[PDB]
C-alpha cells in the first residue's frame, strides 16, 4: 500500500 | 564537546551520546540548560550549523502532567505542537539537520544546551 | 556516519535452568546496515541462528534467535561483529540480569 | 493509531544491484511482497501484485536514486551507500529521506514545503517544485494513505488494538561493601512503550538508574526493566513505578 | 544599533552612520572595538547577516607605520591583503554584503563593533 | 595607476527607455561617445565607432537585465530602478554590480569565483558557471584591459601623472565664550587624495576635528580643510600636519 | 537603499568681494540618481548653472557651477530636492568657512 | 575600452 517517489 | 553561538543566546554542544535526562544532568552541570527551541528561524540556524546526527533538546512529555513541556516550561513561538507528536510512543524530542523529531528518552544521542544571553 | 551496535541477550520466559528457552539476541541502533551475529554456547558457534529495519531515528535494527535451555555451568553469549568496531564485541548471556 | 512504510535501498557493489525493501507498519507494528502480519492476509491476489509490482517500480527507480546521488555528492562507485524512507500518515503525514545515517529531506509540518540537510538534498528540493512533488504527494498523505490505514485496522483491529497488561514484580541484587542493586521488572506487555521509573520517597531517580532498552520477546509481549543500586538495609524506601496503557492505574513496589 | 553574534564571537551593530575614527570611538566606548576580520569564514558570515550597507571595520591604513594594520595590530588569517587596495586613494575599509572595499575615511558609514568571547 | 569603467543603467519608466552611461577613469581621472579627457583625442573614429556600438550593444543588453531583474526580485513595473558595475584593472580587477544601492554580485582576489549579496545575485551567480563568465572575464582583466590601460597612459602620462602641490594657510574663527576656531586649509592640489590632521602637542586629533570632504575646485585641482576649536589664548600648541604626495615633506603650520 | 546628499557650497578660488568668482555647489554620497539642484542668490534662482557619476561605495555625486562675484551683504546658498528629504535641503554659503 | 557583460 505503498506510494511512488520521484527519483532524487 | 565546543561551545557556538549565534544572535541573543549562546549555545554548547556535547558530542557524547546519552539518554536525554543525559543532557539535562551534563546540560545544567556546566550551568547552560538543555535547549529550547524558543522560535522559528533559530530552528532554521540551528539544523544548519548542527553537524548531521541527532541530537536532544528540552522537549519531553511531562507523564502526569499531561502535557509536551520545555524545560524552562515556558512556552515557546515554536508551535511545531503541530508535529504533533504522540502515537504508539511517548517520551522526548531530538533535533535533526532536517529534522525534530520525538523518540523513546533513553536512546543515546548528542546534546543541545541552550542558554539566552541577554 | 557510523553508530555502534546495541546488544543484549535476554530469553523469551523466565529461565528455569535445564529448562527449554528461547535465547534472544537484540542488536540495535547502528550503522551502516552490513552486520553478522553469531550466536554462541561456549564459545561455540550455534549453526542455526534465526534472523530478521531501521528505527524513526534511521539507526538498523535486528533481532535473532536460537533455542536454548539454561544450564547453572554451561553459557551463552552473543557475539556481534560491524565495520563501527575494529574487532568483535560479544556480550554473555546474564541470567542473573 | 497510524499506518508507515519504511523504505531501504542499499547499493552493495560488485556485489550485484541495491538490496531494496519496503515494509509496513500499522503503527509500530510490521505487515508487509509476502506481507507479514497474518490479519493481512484477509487481502487477495490483485492488491498483492499491484502491490509488488509497486516494489520492483521503485526497486527500478532508487537504483537510479542511488545513483544520482554519488552524483550529487562527488561520491564514487566504490563503497556502499543507503537510502531509507519513511511515507506514511496518522489518524502528522510522513516522507522522510536519510542517505547513509544523515538525514536528507523532508516534507514539513503543512506538507507543502519542504527542508533539505545540505547543498545535496538542497538540489533535489529546488527540483520537486519544478515538479510539484509537494502536491503529488499532498493528496495521498490525505488521500488515499488514510483510506488504507483505516481500510486496513479493520482487517485486524482485533490484534491492531489488544492490549496485554505488562507483569511486574522486583528483584534484589548484592554489591560489593553493603548496597543492593533493586531491579524491577516488566514482563509480557503490549504494546512496547513503557515507562519504569524508580522513586525514592516520592522523587523520580533519573540520576542513577539504569533502564535497559525496551527489549522485545518473541511473541509480540515485550519485557523490560529499570534499575537501581540502593544502600543495604533501606530498600523500602525505594519504590518501582509501572505506568503502562493497558493498566486501569500505574503499579507500584517495593520487593 | 543593536548586537548578535557567531561562533567564538560576540558582535555590536552601529546603525549611526559616520566617519572611521566614529566606530572607533563609540566601538570602544561601548567597550567592544571597531571590527577585525580575523578569518576566511567570519567575514562570509558577516556579509551574510549584515543589513545591506556599507560598514567599517577596524582596518586602516597607518600613514607612517606605511602599512595596513588591523586594529589590533596583529594580523588576521584573512589575507586579502590581496585586495591590493591603494591606488591614487589611501584610507580606511568598510564591508558590503558583498564587498571588501577601501576608501576616503571621512565618508559616513555603519558600524561593525567585533570582540571576542573566550 | 588603473583604468576603471563606471556603468549607469536606470529604469524611469512612463518616461522611456533606461538612462545608460559608461564612463571611464584613468585612476579618479575621467576620460570618456563623445572623450572628455583632452589628450584622449589622440585616438581615431574607427575606435570611437567600435567603442560607441559597444555601449548602444550593452544599452541594449541591460535593458534585458534592468528587466530580468525584477524578475528575480518579484518586483514591479513601477517605480525607477538602477544598476551599476564597475569594470576595470590596476597595474586587483574590477567587476562589480550593485543594484539600487545594495551591493549585488562580484569578482573575487582571484577572479574565477563569484560573490552574490542574496537570493538574487544567487541566481546570476549560478548561471555565469553554467556559462564560465568567471574565464570569459578573467582574460579581459589581465587581458586587454591591461593593454588598453597602458596603451592609454602613452596618450597623456604629460597630465595623468601631474601633481600641482597643496597649498595651505590656517584661519582663526571666534566662538563664543572664549573659543577660537582654527582651520587649516588646502588649496590647489592633485590628486585629490590628500590628508590633514591636526595635532595638539604631537597627539593625533582625530576626537574633535571637523574634516570636509575632500572638494573639487573646477580646474583639476582640489582643495579641502580640516577644523579645530581651541580654547582662547592657545593656539600655539595645535599644529596642522598636511601629508600630500607631491610634497617633499609633509607640511606643517600653527597660524 | 535611500541616501541623503551630502551639500557643500564653496568658490573656485579664494574671494576677494566684489571680485568675479565661480561657485560650486558639490552634492555627494546620495541615493537615488534622480535630484534637482537650485542654485540660488538671496533666493533668487540662478538661471543658467552647469551640472554634471557615483563613487566606489555607490553613492551618487553630482557638482553644479554658476559663476558669481561676492558681495558683503548679498548672499547664495544651494538648494538641493532629493527623494532622501521629505522637503528640500538648502545650504547657504559661508564664505567665512 | 570597455567590456561586454553577460545579461543577469
Amino acid at each position: 500500500s505503498i506510494i511512488n517517489f520521484e527519483k532524487l | 564537546v565546543y561551545w557556538f553561538c549565534y544572535s541573543t543566546k549562546c549555545y554548547y554542544f556535547i558530542m557524547n551520546k546519552t539518554t536525554w535526562s543525559g543532557c539535562k544532568a551534563n546540560c545544567q552541570h556546566y550551568s547552560v540548560p538543555i535547549l529550547k527551541i524558543e522560535d522559528e528561524d533559530e530552528l532554521k540556524f540551528l539544523q544548519r550549523h548542527v553537524i548531521p546526527e541527532n541530537y536532544w533538546i528540552g522537549l519531553s512529555y511531562d507523564k502526569k502532567k499531561k502535557e509536551w513541556a520545555w524545560i524552562d516550561n515556558g512556552p515557546s513561538k515554536l508551535d511545531m505542537k503541530i508535529r504533533k507528536m504522540n502515537f504508539k510512543s511517548r517520551g522526548c524530542v531530538f533535533l535533526s539537520k532536517a529534522r525534530i523529531e520525538d523518540i523513546d528518552c533513553n536512546i543515546p544521542y548528542y546534546c543541545i544546551c541552550g542558554k539566552k544571553l541577554d | 556516519i557510523q553508530k555502534t551496535p546495541q546488544i543484549q541477550v535476554y530469553s523469551r520466559h523466565p529461565p528455569e535452568n535445564g529448562k527449554p528457552n528461547i535465547l534472544n539476541c537484540y542488536v540495535t541502533q547502528f550503522h551502516p546496515p552490513h552486520i553478522e551475529i553469531q550466536m554462541l554456547k561456549n564459545g561455540k558457534k550455534i549453526p542455526k541462528v534465526e534472523m530478521s529495519s531501521f528505527s524513526k531515528d534511521w539507526s538498523f535494527y535486528i533481532l535473532a534467535h536460537t533455542e536454548f535451555t539454561p544450564t547453572e555451568t554451561d553459557t551463552y553469549a552473543c557475539r556481534v561483529k560491524h565495520d563501527s568496531m575494529a574487532e568483535p564485541k560479544t556480550v554473555y548471556w546474564d541470567r542473573d540480569m | 493509531h497510524s499506518l508507515r512504510y519504511f523504505v531501504t535501498a542499499v547499493s552493495r557493489p560488485g556485489l550485484g544491484e541495491p538490496r531494496y525493501m519496503e515494509v509496513g507498519y500499522v503503527d509500530d507494528t510490521e505487515f508487509v511482497y509476502e506481507p507479514r502480519a497474518r490479519w493481512m492476509e484477509q487481502e487477495g491476489p490483485e492488491y498483492w501484485e499491484r502491490e509488488t509490482q509497486k516494489a520492483k517500480g521503485n526497486e527500478q527507480s532508487f537504483r537510479v536514486d542511488l545513483r544520482t546521488l554519488l552524483g550529487y555528492y562527488n561520491q564514487s562507485k566504490g563503497g556502499s551507500h543507503t537510502i531509507q524512507v519513511i511515507s506514511g500518515c496518522e489518524v502528522r503525514g510522513y516522507q522522510q529521506y536519510a542517505y547513509d545515517g544523515c538525514d536528507y529531506i523532508a516534507l514539513n509540518e503543512d506538507l507543502k514545503t519542504w527542508t533539505a540537510a545540505d547543498m545535496a538534498a538542497l538540489i533535489t528540493k529546488h527540483k520537486w517544485e519544478q515538479a510539484g512533488e509537494a502536491e503529488r504527494l499532498r493528496a495521498y498523505l490525505e488521500g488515499t494513505c488514510v483510506e488504507w490505514l483505516r481500510r486496513y485496522l479493520k482487517n485486524g483491529n482485533a490484534t491492531l488494538l489488544r492490549t496485554d497488561s505488562p507483569k511486574a514484580h522486583v528483584t534484589h541484587h548484592s554489591r560489593p561493601e553493603d548496597k543492593v542493586t533493586l531491579r524491577c521488572w516488566a514482563l509480557g506487555f503490549y504494546p512496547a512503550d513503557i515507562t519504569l521509573t524508580w522513586q525514592l520517597n516520592g522523587e523520580e531517580l533519573i540520576q542513577d538508574m539504569e533502564l535497559v532498552e525496551t527489549r522485545p520477546a518473541g511473541d509480540g509481549t515485550f519485557q523490560k526493566w529499570a534499575s537501581v543500586v540502593v544502600p543495604l538495609g533501606k530498600e523500602q524506601y525505594y519504590t518501582c513505578h509501572v505506568y503502562h496503557q493497558g493498566l486501569p492505574e500505574p503499579l507500584t513496589l517495593r520487593w
